[PDB]
């Protein structure tokens, strides 16, 4: 008796992996885009402690 | 070209975790624009000061 | 990860149907035995050319079924559409499994008129534990055309089901008779499942299968037929095909649906005869012995004594059920033989899912 | 993307022709059903050797077939003409896909007196799920001087259409029998489609084309030589060729049309058998079988009764419509089988559409 599985292959495969890869770009852009909010804030904070300096002055 | 408006109407776990990435795009795009209003504020508080 | 899982019958084109056999325990003893059973006419536009085309509505079909069987299972095996799926025999050189798979592959790419883009799978039609290095390589390869398997799989993903094998009909339909050809192992048999979309055969020496070949003629052209010459629609064709062959009072119906018929039951026969005479191919002396029918088009009234006479071979329906324990008091074994034919691949990846 | 797109004739050089099936529900079944079809006659400057050579023109017509047909979907299969097309037979090795297909360029390369600038599209003569690496190739490929394509892709984006297939009549014609011919499957059948820029000859074993010619002569002919004749315009000499030839009183003018168009039928009766005899390579011993007509060329009356007798085979007209669902409240099937040869390939890549 012959038992056969057509299962993962291929176009649920490849769009299980195609899946994927869409996803971790998205992971990618997002952390990227973190990091930028990120340093901005800092310089922000900085500004914020010089001019709070000032008005102390 | 057809079944991909059958998977277009569809989805399941990879429209899942799109929608869940669109989303988390929106947020971030959100919390960008509100760092970079208290810059604006900020840049005010300081042409006040100085003014004064 | 072990449940029992489920069985839909996902290509029947006609009809989905869905079969839910455990281990069912009497008096201290247990063995596989039916448990549930469901059958709804598939809304069409779920299926064409063998690629499932609304997976949405056949999702909210297939959740009926669930409901309608009353299950708490969501792990299916379910079958591929005889279109969609290309069957044929390899030789090759048996060794390491990678190779195997590889060369198999290539192979096939020959075989495929499609980019894989495509499925392969592959079972030795010898026991591999019979044959020495580089020698006596046969395996049998299914290759489906990608998303076929995509489509059934997001039909499978909304109706909350996870399917665990893809399997094909032509030998799905075989697991209920599987035995009772494994006591007779020198002996040739033919199985025929003329379904709505396409008739497979299948022949075997024991319940080993020597071939299998699918041909596109099936019940949708007796139907389409009597539509045809009545200017129906295909629902009550179907019905005066099904009621009108069979009744105590169809006596003035076979003329006027028999001559609408006849064509297609000439051209059938010439089919099988075909596949049949493509088939002999080593044993110029010889003759048949006995062959089964499945699906619900072999049902034609008649039908089987016409095959019987007319391909030379004693061609019989036979009760798949009986691999299954049956408890009477859930089940009348006389329905249950009457939906055999339909539900003997409903019931087929459905032994392959406590397997 | 999953649409039922829709099917124009859009290389009728006499009539654009246009048809909606999609599948039709009648007490909660479904099937192909024919839903809507449309004609109007080609006005000319539009096709000039087979080119599109006034798409907005063509554009403006084709908008009026969706309206007349009063039809909301916007995707499309068409056809190249004839006159546009090489298809040819070709011998190969299987391999890999893009080998295949490189391949393939190469070889028709040589086939094709335009640069590339031309094009490629094969499909495999015999299933390549029979036959193993490096051997047994058969592909025939469809080459078209790529803007015909052009142009007809113009055509098809202005009338606000999106095209998903751009098939071939001489194959597209074949998909309304391609059930009927499934079912003999030794017998080797005929096909001509008689337009008028163009007939068409496919010969089949089954519904598998063993090869397709393509002659020059057509209805145009016809029409041209009663034009000359009489001196008539081409539109009086085209109803002098329909109405002429075929009404109850039309006793006195088939000497007068017949002795025009006799040269005709004759030099047709010369294509014919040429190209019958062309193909009769393998079989030095034997005859033909069964032979089918499309387009309106072949409602030339007795034209058929005159095929059959010229050419050693039976010539029969056909009626497509047989394959898909016609509702009787909505279509007279005596009209429908009236325009059924005109509109054969009209529904043919139409049920290219829904596949
Ligand atoms: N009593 C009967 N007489 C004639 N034909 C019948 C009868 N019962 C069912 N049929 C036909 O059998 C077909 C359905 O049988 P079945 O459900 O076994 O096929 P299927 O497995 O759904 O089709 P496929 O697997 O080919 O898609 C229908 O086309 C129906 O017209
Ligand atoms: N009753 C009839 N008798 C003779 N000729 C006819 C009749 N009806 C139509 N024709 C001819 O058939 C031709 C149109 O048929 P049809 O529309 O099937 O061809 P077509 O598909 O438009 O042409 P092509 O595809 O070759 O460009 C016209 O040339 C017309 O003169
Ligand atoms: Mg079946
Ligand atoms: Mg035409």
């Amino acid at each position: 008796m012959m038992i056969r599985i057509n299962l993962l292959p291929v176009r649920a495969v490849k769009k299980r992996e195609m899946g994927r890869q869409v996803l971790v770009l998205f992971a990618v852009v997002l952390i990227g885009a973190g990091v930028a909010n990120y340093l901005w804030y800092d310089d922000r904070q900085s500004e914020l402690e010089a001019h709070q300096a000032g008005v102390a002055s | 070209m057809d079944k991909y408006l059958d998977q277009f109407v569809k989805a399941p776990p990879a429209i899942k975790f799109g929608g869940l990435a669109f989303v988390v795009g929106a947020l971030t795009a959100a919390n960008f624009f509100m760092v970079i209003q208290p810059t604006e504020e900020e840049i005010g508080w300081a042409v006040a000061e100085r003014r004064k | 990860a072990k449940g029992k899982l489920v069985l839909g019958l996902d290509i029947g084109s006609t009809s989905i149907k869905m079969i839910l056999l455990k281990e069912q325990r009497k008096r201290g003893e247990v063995i596989y035995a039916l448990q549930s059973f469901g059958m709804k006419p598939l809304p069409p536009e779920a299926i064409v050319d063998g690629a499932l085309m609304n997976s949405t509505a056949i999702v909210q079909a297939v959740q009926d079924l669930m409901s309608e069987l009353k299950v708490k299972g969501k792990d299916v095996a379910i079958g591929v559409s005889g279109h969609s799926v290309i069957i044929k025999k390899i030789q090759m050189p048996r060794m390491s499994q990678d190779e195997l798979e590889e060369s198999i592959q290539w192979e096939a790419e020959q075989y495929i008129p499609f980019d894989v883009k495509d499925v392969n799978i592959d079972t030795q039609i010898l026991d591999g534990g019979g044959n020495d290095a580089t020698g006596q390589m046969d395996v049998l390869l299914v290759a489906a055309k990608k998303d076929m398997i995509n489509d059934y799989t997001t039909v499978v993903s909304e109706a909350g089901l996870a399917p665990v094998v893809v399997d094909v009909d032509a030998f799905a339909v075989q697991n209920m008779f599987s035995v009772n050809y494994d006591v007779p192992e020198r002996e040739t048999v033919v199985l025929i499942n003329a379904g709505a979309s396409v008739v497979n055969i299948n022949i075997i020496s024991n319940g080993a299968t020597v071939f299998t070949r699918d041909v596109t003629i099936g019940g949708n052209q007796f139907t389409e037929e009597i539509q045809k010459q009545l200017n129906v629609s295909y629902e009550e064709a179907e019905a005066l095909k099904i009621g009108g062959n069979g009744a105590d009072a169809d006596a003035v119906v076979p003329q006027d649906v028999e001559r609408v018929l006849s064509s297609v039951a000439e051209q059938v026969a010439g089919e099988i005869q075909r596949s049949l005479d493509f088939y002999a191919g080593t044993a110029a002396d010889s003759n048949f012995s006995k062959v089964y029918l499945s699906g619900g088009t072999a049902k034609i009234p008649a039908l089987f004594k016409t095959i019987e006479a007319r391909t030379g071979v004693p061609v019989e329906i036979l009760n798949p059920f009986r691999k299954i324990e049956v408890d009477n008091r859930k089940f009348d074994p006389a329905f249950v033989m009457d939906v055999a034919p339909m539900a003997a691949v409903a019931v087929g990846l459905a032994l392959r899912r406590p397997g």
